[PDB]
């Protein structure tokens, strides 16, 4: 296999709308399913959004996640992997707060067979997951205002550190006249950067820390 | 190594 020069798993109808947390840290579940939700559509041929929700309400305590007060994106695929399965979007809908579980395995839309963590800085690694095996969940430093500020072109924050904190899913990559970037599905909303998405500076030394902790599942 | 994705 050849590494393609450039990647965008929205060409392939496999990256759903783009979601609002609303004031909740669910980052880490929004995250988990949108990588999930591209490999169910490459499993079954349908595009489907999976329930931030069941996992922000049901994945809690067990998995080493609290909720609306943040979570692991591996836990969260551990956690399908353990309940064989999770609930639609539209069955079990997102309330931006922690609820009491209410999982039902009749509303299951997507299950999870295994995840794959890949090594930590490794932007060539991540490069070729996100051209083989589809979208990759990635915490990234968000924690300065240019990420919520950032209007249009390639990201970069000479403030950033590899430490991070929020967590994204990386569905593509290529270049914008030569500056390499990662394409980047955030959920904050469509008011967010392009179209709710932000393209982050890509081999500029594992920039805000995109590559220190990426995995996917697979169905 | 893996943080919460604490400050948020
Ligand atoms: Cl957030
Ligand atoms: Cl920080
Ligand atoms: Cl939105
Ligand atoms: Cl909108
Ligand atoms: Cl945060």
């Amino acid at each position: 296999r050849i590494l393609p020069d450039s990647v965008d798993w929205r060409e392939k109808g496999c990256v759903t709308e783009v979601k609002d947390q609303g004031s909740c840290g669910a980052c880490w579940a929004f995250s988990a399913v949108g990588a999930l939700e591209a490999q169910l559509k490459l499993k079954t041929g349908k595009l489907v959004s999976l329930s931030a929700q069941n996992l922000v309400d049901c994945s809690t305590e067990k998995y080493g996640n609290k909720g609306c007060n943040g979570g692991f994106m591996t836990t969260a695929f551990q956690y399908i992997i353990d309940n064989k399965g999770i609930d639609s979007d539209a069955s079990y809908p997102y309330k931006a707060m922690d609820q009491k579980c209410q999982y039902d395995s009749k509303y299951r839309a997507a299950t999870c067979s295994k995840y794959t963590e890949l090594p930590y800085g490794r932007e060539d690694v991540l490069k070729e997951a996100v051209a083989n095996k589809g979208p990759v969940s990635v915490g990234v430093d968000a924690r300065h205002p240019s990420f919520f500020l950032y209007r249009s072109g390639v990201y970069y924050e000479p403030s950033c550190t590899q430490n991070v904190n929020h967590g994204v899913l990386v569905v593509g990559y290529g270049d914008l006249n030569g500056k390499e970037y990662w394409l980047v599905k955030n959920s904050w909303g469509h008011n967010f950067g392009e179209e709710g998405y932000i393209r982050m500076a890509r081999n500029k030394g594992n920039h805000c820390g995109i590559a220190s902790f990426p995995s996917y599942p697979e169905i | 190594a893996k943080h919460r994705m604490v400050m948020w």
